[PDB]
């Protein structure tokens, strides 16, 4: 623990060797014990400033960040006869109540007076849980709970032929067609596209499937009533059939234009009167119909920080899918500039999720290959939530100003979500807009009201609470550094399409600065609370990142795809990202945590983001989330290479490697152990490649070693050093 | 024999005119009643005629450029020949430099006059079928459907292209063995395309139109599985059929692929046109077709605009040179009043009937592809007429199955006759019983030389040629030997079809009626103001009578018809022969009884007698009356005793003959068996019989002897 | 407004 | 001539099951609502109701109702084939589960046979009263 101060220009290796834990806000013991849990819902300042004005004097941006559909281990369920809330302001009876006349309940969020429905009240489940999941009533719906409804929109133009994604894609639905969240009512359907929509209809009573082919672009329709959108259980065999069949249907295609607008259009249409999942596959830039984007000229390390979408269409699109209940998750394998700086908007908007993959080939790019295989894994086995929203509550005095996520905002805080994801992340802003001279506590409450892919209607509930302060100093005790940064990427992700890619950069370093620089005027070298010692180290970091970078030859389809992640992910995926951890793998031993029955698995210390800490006499593994890069010394250790990567010599280490293997060496249990617990920690399995060869031309696990300088970017000793010079100016 | 020659000429030359001698001045041909016509058939069979794989050989004169006939002036020694159209001279060409008097040109002999050449230079191109579906119909009728349009292809040449077209609510234009999956371009019938848009919109074969050879298989199994148009179709309401759209997207997928060459867009409706562009009726079950009645009372909202749409489409079809047959079965009308000018104009095919699941239907649509003594098709496709006349004829136009290719020149009348205006014109469609009226005028021997180019089903090109020459009225007798070259019946015929042709395209009775006068006081013979005196030569006799029939058939009193029965009726009339004509005017009727052998007897009611059976062969009709007398002996069960082994001989007399012809005519004529008091009796007696003839006779005499 | 169910 | 069906208890108007299809059923849909809640064991185990340009027909048995919502025109008798068969099925399966449940639409996957029933009649090939009064 500690209230030290710290002087950033001494230490220069303040970042701790085990994982960051998450601040624990200064709470009695028993009301802790209870509060939510962090990697659900967290806020940027665990004190909350009892006013505004100390909330600015700070600098610090008070906002919160939650991941609820989050996959939970033991989920309480609720069945009530009827859900107890408060008459005023609508809050989910929770942990956090004050229970008084003991058959009434004071509401922690408006202060309302409640009675207790004859329905020890304060041992109800309700009470002795943050997370929690409620059953919803028939009020608490606007229609029969809708099925599950998943259409498919493949792109099968030449391109697209080329890079041959379409036929994984098809092999996965087929491995997982069992595993599709649903009940007996799941419906499925398919569509393709070049220059022309192409519908399928799949009869029981006809041998073949049957491609309907739409042509007037300028006005698409449905072309029959029934089958288009088939009843899975019923029809397996068929749609097992049409998986076998699609990826060959179009090898010698000539058709080089695509109208992905109308098909979207036309997908939309068939899914209207349901609501559903549209997972839409695309790989080039939008030449036909409307929604046609023109090309673009991808810049280079030389043009300086002078984005935003070049139509509105697929924004007005996705308001549309979303008034139905209707979701679009974009999946681009271009090879070439796309616009994805407003292709995305067709899944910002519909609470969709984009996925990416640069020059995606079956041949040429092994590893995007398995990227897919395995993200497409996780897409399509995860649970999901159909026709749900969320509001947030927050105590009086308290408001949420602004929303960071893929939804729509209908009236304040009725966030939209044609679909929910359980990878899905969101962070909000508030502000103080009553003195919190009242309380001493106050809490915040998100419901996730929708229908489960079973046909169920259900809430689910997180609750929060959290101590009022009135000083600086305070404020800054609880700081979670973590959060505040992620916070701000969003702001600054929305800084740069709202302004420049600039003035996104400059208030990313003006939010460290005009902070430790309050600080300051509030207490030589660069002195900042314990809290705030990682606050430099991760905003550079994130003026490094392919969001914000500027220096570099990042192409546009890129950077776009940057800060739509920063958008929709979790904080905790957004750290991984920004700062990757490395570990030195070509030693480890026993101080693992060996608890883990049977296996051991090494805790290797966690590395700065520097090349001063690599070594030419061995291997460096860097997790950053979505893959891990084993990068190998060319001076390694005979033994590394014979047992642990089964060469005999650094030359003859495989140029992609895709995976390491498994042979019975005490070194390969080690790390094959250690990185399969670190894949444990997540939903999402991570590629690992090794390629990271010190001559693979595929060393972008340099790029990560955000500590250095850079023909074009300072250095932590060079940020340190700017940020003190106008700490004191 | 006067008629002898008729008889030999039809058989030879296939044409009639209405005079075999014309007037060889103008004080003549001006006053002439009935015009001078012909009823030309172009393709009509006969005692296997030598083909004629030469180069025809023509006149060198750039205008005239006539065919060489029997009729040219020749001189063998002079190798050279001199046209008897224009007199110029020509000099043989180098393949003739070997004729001789002993062995002279086929095409010279008057045995060969009328004959077929055929001219091999350019690789022959296939013949195109596209099938055009309608899928809103009964299940039972919808099968039926398939199996036929299933053995069609079974029939087509192997070189054949093909093509399908099924719709409903939608239209779908089928992509042939696409291979393990099966497509369709889908298109709203809501509106129409032009062709550049279906050729922009869709992208020797196409993946549309493939060699039968080739595609066979995957199109027959395609039939096979075809199902009714998905849509439901809610209570009271019809189907929503899209029949215009999907003609007009056949239409111009054609138009865009192969223009200007043999093609059959065979469209088969079993229900009317729901869903405009040509939109018929609306789906409001509550609301009737639109009747004749209906139409006089302007209570017909779609009629104009519908008729519209698919007139300006055969013009299309028939511009591109493709033909268009409409193959209708509902119970109730299907709106072949507005669609008759496709079948019209191009040489397409109409077979009406009540539904595809019938006898009638399946055998008439098989019928479509009767094939000749080599294995081939009776049809004929883009052929081109053109009629070359001696200086002194000028044409008028024609009546029939046909299009004016709008060509000028000095044959050409000021007076212009049905399709008129042209010396030439184009038949997208034709089989040997393809019959056009050509009104001819003058302004011995005068000759019309008749040159019908066209694409055979063997895909040879060929230009069938017939000159015929008549003899130039002598001055000294005029109206006595033009009277007695007069072909009643030929001129009943022209004559009805100038009427109808004026109706359809609208009092007619009144100009029939004056005309019959005139005709009964130019060649009659009475003395004025004595009807008893009034008598016809035994070459005008009948015209009378055959006038009294055509003023009183359903080809001119359409009410008590449905304007779709209407249409079918005249397009068959427009079309047929001389002979097959007549019956349709004048049904033949037949007596079968113990007193003789069968007798044909008069149409009047005292023909129909209680112990004999009736055999009314109206074109479209064959009928068998059994009288009440027979009828109870029949009732009465005596056939099946051994004892009345001639009762049998008796009851299917008439139902052997009616068999025989019940198969050689194209639209398989109805049957009938009915007897005094049968609901169906009323055929016979609506036939039968202002009033009767006998008082037709009465007041047209009362007028031929009165003013002039 | 399913949440707040005012 | 078209649609909307809804299968609920009749005690607390229980949802149990319901089909729909759009491409309004807003307003259509709290009028099925209300009648629900208002049945009960006095009402008429037989009805059709006049809403304007449509028509509710419901039957009630075994304190289990089916309604059904279509156009005016829509043959009456067979709005009530319709039901009839819905019944016999759905008292067949989970008739005897009905008394006992909780949870809204407790027999969704009865969204099924709803559908592949309501279609055999909406292809052509008692008592009365104004909703708006009962209400
Ligand atoms: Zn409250
Ligand atoms: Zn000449």
């Amino acid at each position: 623990e500690g209230l030290r101060v710290v002087n950033l220009l001494q230490e220069r290796n303040m970042l701790p060797s085990t994982p960051l834990k998450p601040p624990v806000p200064n709470l009695h013991e028993d009301i802790q014990k209870l509060n939510c849990n962090p990697e659900l819902f967290r806020c940027t300042l665990t004190s909350i400033p009892q006013t505004q004005a100390l909330l600015n004097k700070a600098k610090l941006p008070l906002g919160l960040l939650l991941h609820p559909f989050k996959d939970l281990v033991q989920l309480p369920v609720v069945t009530s006869s009827t859900i107890v809330r408060c008459r005023s302001c609508r809050t989910y009876i929770n942990p956090f109540v004050s229970f008084l006349d003991q058959r009434r309940w004071k509401c922690n969020l408006c202060y309302r007076v409640n009675d207790v429905p004859e329905e020890e009240p304060h041992r109800r489940p309700e009470v002795q849980n943050a997370t929690i999941e409620f059953m919803a009533p028939s009020e608490y719906m606007l229609r029969p709970p809708q099925p599950p409804v998943y259409l498919f929109v493949f792109d099968v133009s030449h391109n697209a032929v080329e890079t041959g994604y379409l036929n994984s894609v098809c092999q996965s639905l087929l491995d997982n067609l069992d595993l599709l969240p649903g009940n007996t009512r799941t419906k499925i359907g398919f569509i393709t596209f070049d220059s022309t929509i192409h519908f399928y209809g799949l009869q029981e009573s006809l041998s073949q499937p049957q491609m309907l082919i739409v042509s007037d672009i300028e006005d698409v329709f449905i072309p029959m009533p029934e089958n288009l959108l088939v009843n899975l259980n019923e029809s397996k065999e068929l749609v097992q059939d049409l998986l076998k069949t699609l990826p060959q249907m179009f090898t010698k295609t000539l058709e080089t234009q695509s109208a992905l607008g109308p098909a979207l259009q036309a997908a939309f249409k068939l899914m209207s009167p349901t609501g559903g999942r549209m997972s839409v596959f695309q790989t080039q830039l939008p030449t036909l119909g409307v929604g046609a984007l023109k090309p673009r000229e991808e810049p280079n390390h030389r043009s300086s920080a002078k984005m935003t979408p070049s139509t509105d269409f697929y924004k007005k699109l996705a308001l549309d899918c979303s008034g139905q209940q209707v979701a679009v998750d974009l999946f681009l394998l271009s090879g070439q500039y796309s616009d994805l700086a407003s292709l995305g908007c067709i899944s910002r908007y519909s609470a969709g999720s984009v996925y990416y993959y640069p020059s995606y080939h079956h041949q040429h790019n092994p590893v995007q290959v398995q990227k897919l295989q395995k993200e497409l894994q996780r897409y399509l086995t995860r649970k999901i939530g159909f026709e749900a929203v969320m509001r947030i509550r927050c105590t009086k005095g308290l408001s949420i100003h602004t929303f960071h996520g893929n939804f729509f905002v209908r009236s304040t805080d009725l966030l939209s979500l044609p679909n929910v994801n359980p990878d899905a992340g969101y962070a909000v802003q508030m502000s103080v807009e009553e003195s919190l001279t009242d309380t001493q506590l106050v809490s915040f409450q998100s419901a996730l009201l929708y229908t489960s892919s079973k046909g169920e209607r259900r809430i689910r509930v997180h609750t929060l609470c959290l101590p009022v302060v009135s000083t600086l100093n305070d404020v800054f005790l609880g700081a979670d550094v973590q959060a505040i940064s992620g916070l701000l990427a969003n702001m600054a992700v929305d800084r740069s399409m709202t302004a420049s890619l600039s003035d996104a950069r400059d208030a990313l370093v003006n939010a460290v600065i005009d902070s430790l620089s309050a600080y300051r005027s509030s207490v030589p070298g660069l002195m900042v609370p314990f809290s705030l010692r990682l606050f430099p180290l991760f905003v550079l970091a994130l003026l490094k990142q392919k969001s914000f970078q500027t220096g570099t030859n990042a192409r546009l389809d890129e950077r776009i795809f940057a800060m739509c992640q920063v958008k929709n992910q979790p904080l905790v995926y957004l750290m991984l990202t920004t700062h990757p951890s490395l570990y030195r793998v070509d030693n480890l031993s026993d101080e693992g945590a060996l608890n883990i029955s049977d296996r051991t698995i090494p805790q290797p210390p966690i590395l700065q983001l520097s090349v001063e800490k690599l070594s030419r006499d061995g291997a460096f593994l860097m997790d950053a989330g979505s893959v891990l890069m084993l990068w190998v010394g060319k001076n390694c250790t005979q033994n590394f290479l014979s047992q642990v990567l089964g060469v005999q010599n650094y030359a003859s280490i495989p140029q992609p490697m895709t995976d390491l293997p498994e042979l019975d060496t005490p070194e390969s249990a080690r790390i094959i152990a250690f990185i399969s617990w670190l894949r444990e920690q997540r939903p999402f399995f991570p590629i690992l490649y090794v390629i990271a060869d010190e001559s693979p031309m595929k060393a972008n696990f340099l790029q990560n070693m955000i500590e250095d300088r850079t023909e074009s970017a300072l250095s932590y000793y060079e940020f340190l050093l700017h940020i003190q010079q106008q700490v004191n100016k | 024999t006067y008629l002898e020659f008729i008889q030999q000429n039809e058989e030879r030359d296939g044409v009639r005119f209405s005079w075999n001698v014309w007037p060889s001045s103008r004080l003549e041909a001006t006053r002439m009643v009935v015009p001078v016509a012909a009823l030309f058939t172009p393709l009509k069979e006969r005692p296997d005629l030598p083909p004629i794989q030469y180069e025809p050989v023509l006149c060198s004169r750039t205008t005239c450029r006539a065919v060489l006939n029997p009729l040219c002036q020749v001189d063998y020694r002079a190798k050279l020949w001199a046209c008897n159209f224009c007199y110029q001279r020509n000099q043989f060409p180098p393949s003739y430099a070997g004729i001789s008097e002993l062995n002279q040109p086929a095409e010279l002999l008057p045995q060969f006059s009328s004959i077929e050449y055929v001219v091999l230079r350019g690789p022959q191109m296939p013949l195109i079928f596209l099938y055009v579906v309608d899928t809103c119909m009964e299940d039972e009728d919808l099968q039926a459907l398939k199996e036929s349009m299933q053995m069609s292809l079974s029939l087509l040449p192997p070189t054949a292209l093909v093509g399908l077209i099924t719709f409903g609510r939608m239209v779908q234009v089928h992509e042939l063995g696409c291979e393990g999956i099966s497509k369709s371009y889908v298109f709203r019938g809501t509106k129409d395309l032009s062709a550049k848009q279906l050729q922009e919109m869709l992208g020797p074969s196409n993946r549309f139109l493939q060699p039968v050879q080739k595609i066979d298989m995957n199109l027959t199994d395609l039939l096979g599985e075809l199902q009714r148009d998905p849509w439901p179709v809610p209570q009271g309401k019809r189907p929503l059929r899209s029949s215009g759209v999907a003609l007009s997207i056949a239409v111009g997928l054609l138009e865009c692929t192969f223009p200007n060459t043999g093609a059959r867009i065979m469209m088969f409706i079993g229900g009317p046109a729901t869903q405009g562009p040509g939109m018929v009726v609306g789906d409001e079950l509550k609301t009737p077709i639109r009747s004749w009645h209906d139409i006089d009372k302007d209570n017909a909202k779609y009629v104009k605009k519908g008729t519209k749409h698919f007139e300006a489409l055969a013009n299309r079809a028939a511009t591109t040179g493709h033909v268009i047959d409409i193959y209708a079965c509902a119970l109730d009308q299907t709106g072949l009043l507005e669609m008759k000018c496709c079948p019209n104009l191009t040489g397409g095919y109409m077979v009406m009937g009540d539904s595809f699941n019938t006898s009638l239907f399946k055998q008439t649509f098989q019928r479509v592809f009767t094939k000749d003594m080599h294995g081939q098709f009776k049809m004929g496709f883009g052929g081109t007429l053109e009629i070359k006349t001696s200086r002194e004829i000028k044409i008028s136009g024609a009546i029939g199955p046909c299009v004016s290719l709008n060509s000028k020149g000095p044959c050409v009348s000021e007076n212009e006759i049905g399709t008129g205006g042209t010396c030439q014109w184009k038949i997208c469609g034709l089989s040997p019983t393809t019959t056009l009226a050509i009104y001819f005028e003058v302004v011995g021997r005068g000759a019309i030389q008749f040159v019908t180019q066209y694409q055979h089903s063997s895909g040879q090109r060929r230009i069938r040629v017939t000159t015929i020459a008549r003899n130039w009225a002598d001055a000294q007798t005029q109206i006595q030997n033009i009277a007695a070259s007069f072909d009643q019946e030929a001129a009943a015929i022209l004559m009805a079809r100038l009427a109808i042709y004026r109706a359809e395209t609208e009092d007619v009775l009144r100009w029939l009626d004056r005309q019959l006068i005139r005709l009964c006081q130019k060649f009659g013979e009475y003395h004025k103001d004595d009807p008893s005196s009034f008598r016809f030569s035994e070459t005008f006799s009948l015209y009378p009578q055959f006038m009294f029939h055509l003023r009183r058939s359903s080809f001119l009193q359409v009410f008590n018809n449905s304007p779709d029965e209407s249409s079918y009726y005249r397009h068959h009339f427009m079309r047929q022969d001389l002979t097959q004509s007549l019956i349709m005017i004048q049904p033949i009727l037949y007596a079968y009884s113990f007193s003789g052998p069968p007798e044909p007897v008069l149409l009047d009611s005292s023909s129909i007698l209680a112990d004999r059976i009736l055999l009314m062969d109206t074109f479209f009709q064959i009928l068998i009356y059994h009288g009440e007398t027979i009828a109870q002996w029949r009732k009465s069960g005596y056939q099946d005793m051994p004892e009345y082994e001639n009762f049998r001989h008796l009851l299917q007399a008439p139902v052997d003959d009616a068999q025989e012809i019940l198969h050689s005519r194209f639209p398989m004529p109805r049957y009938i068996d009915t007897e005094h008091g049968g609901s169906q009796a009323r055929f016979l007696l609506s036939k039968v019989n202002d009033v009767s003839l006998q008082v037709f006779m009465d007041h047209l005499k009362k007028l031929a002897v009165s003013s002039a | 407004a399913c949440e707040e169910e005012n | 001539m078209v649609l909307l069906t809804m299968i609920a208890r009749v005690a607390d108007g229980l949802p149990l099951a319901a089909s729909m299809q759009e491409d309004d059923l807003q307003q259509y849909q709290s009028q099925a609502k209300q009648l629900f809640r208002k049945l009960n064991e006095q009402s008429p185990t037989r009805c059709t109701l006049e809403a304007g340009a449509m028509t509710f027909h419901y039957i009630i048995e075994q304190g289990v109702c089916y309604l059904v919502l279509c156009e005016a025109a829509f043959p009456k008798k067979l709005a009530f084939a319709y039901l009839e068969d819905l019944h016999s099925e759905f008292d067949e399966q989970h008739g005897k589960k009905v008394p006992t449940v909780s949870r809204p639409y407790s027999f969704i996957e009865f969204d099924t046979f709803i559908q592949k029933t309501k279609k055999l009649y909406i292809d052509s090939r008692i008592m009365v009263a104004n909703i708006e009064e009962v209400l």
